């Protein structure tokens, strides 16, 4: 959990964009931590299409 | 200056500023044959850039729908909404198809697209500088100053907060949602009109900073206001003079803490 938390922290810190967060989210799907991960991602300012 | 636009026939009236609010209100009531509203609420924020917080927005929309389906109320959003208000308007219209509340849109003629065409009767505006939507089943148009429009809306508000006319008084509420800096000055004009305000902690930068500013009563805090504006939407730099001028309006608004209060929604009727 904290691993993914720090990882998405890094992804968001560098930039705010789809594709990189997409890869991180693919990882999240791998671990099925939909709750915390989707909270971190989609409650954010980032826009998805 | 009544006009009917054929697209769903939508009615509107062209009225300049400093026109009788009693006459405006009664003409509108008589013309469109609306029922007397229990409550009126007014939208104040039109920052299209500030996207609605998805869960927060869904919660607000559900709460408004639930309240409005039973008691009955009126709305005061802008005309030809294209930003954040645009999509909420279409969602409310969708709800309307499946006691009644009628959304109202008010705007100045200047920014409206086809404004020359409208000034000169099927009116079609199929735009995918402001296009209209079916959210404006009834419309409100003005063609006079921006402060003129602010005082116009304020006069309509104050006249709705009127006397008996078995005294009946229809409450009016203002909703401030990630507005412009001008909205702040606008709120000043409402502060003198005894208008109960409502702001949101997480809606956007302006409301969030206002949650702190008035809460901490500082006579002189120009650098604090500067650091706050830089924290919240530092898109364009502001002159220290204008910052002191807005700080004056902050001192004025905070002086009336009873009429307004903030609640943390991310943290109803």
């Amino acid at each position: 959990t904290v691993i993914l938390k720090a990882l998405v922290k890094a992804c968001k810190s560098h930039s705010r964009d789809a594709q990189d967060y997409l890869d991180e989210l693919k990882l999240a799907v791998a671990w099925d931590r939909v709750d915390i991960a989707k909270s971190e991602i989609f409650n954010g300012d980032v826009e998805w299409k | 200056c009544k006009g009917e636009v054929n697209f769903k026939r939508s009615k509107f009236v062209k009225v300049p500023s400093n026109v009788a609010p009693s006459m405006l209100f009664e003409l509108l009531l008589t013309e469109w044959h609306l029922p007397a509203p229990n409550l009126v609420v007014s939208l104040v924020g039109e920052e299209r850039l500030f996207a609605m917080k998805s869960w927060l927005r869904d919660v607000l929309r559900k709460g408004l729908v639930k309240a409005a389906q039973s008691t009955g109320a009126w709305i005061l959003t802008s005309a030809l909404h294209v930003g954040l208000a645009r999509h909420v308007g279409q969602a409310v219209r969708d709800h309307s198809l499946a006691v009644r509340v009628v959304a109202i849109g008010m705007a100045s003629l200047d920014r409206i697209l086809h404004r020359q065409l409208l000034d000169g009767t099927p009116i079609h505006y199929p735009a995918d500088l402001c296009p209209l939507d079916s959210n404006l089943s009834h419309f409100i148009l003005v063609e006079p100053g921006n402060d003129g429009l602010a005082e116009l809306q304020l006069s309509l508000e104050k006249h709705i907060s009127q006397q008996r006319t078995s005294s009946i008084q229809i409450p009016v509420l203002c909703l401030l949602v990630n507005g412009d800096p001008s909205t702040l000055e606008r709120m000043s004009r409402a502060v003198e009109q005894a208008a109960p305000w409502l702001i949101l902690a997480g809606s956007g930068g302006i409301a969030d900073v206002l949650a702190a500013l008035v809460g901490q009563p500082h006579l002189l805090v120009p650098q604090v206001t500067e650091k706050q504006f830089r924290e919240k939407f530092p898109s364009e730099c502001f002159s220290w003079e204008a910052i002191v001028h807005w700080t004056e309006l902050l001192q004025n608004i905070a002086a009336h803490p009873h009429l307004l209060t903030v609640y943390d929604f991310e943290q109803l009727d």
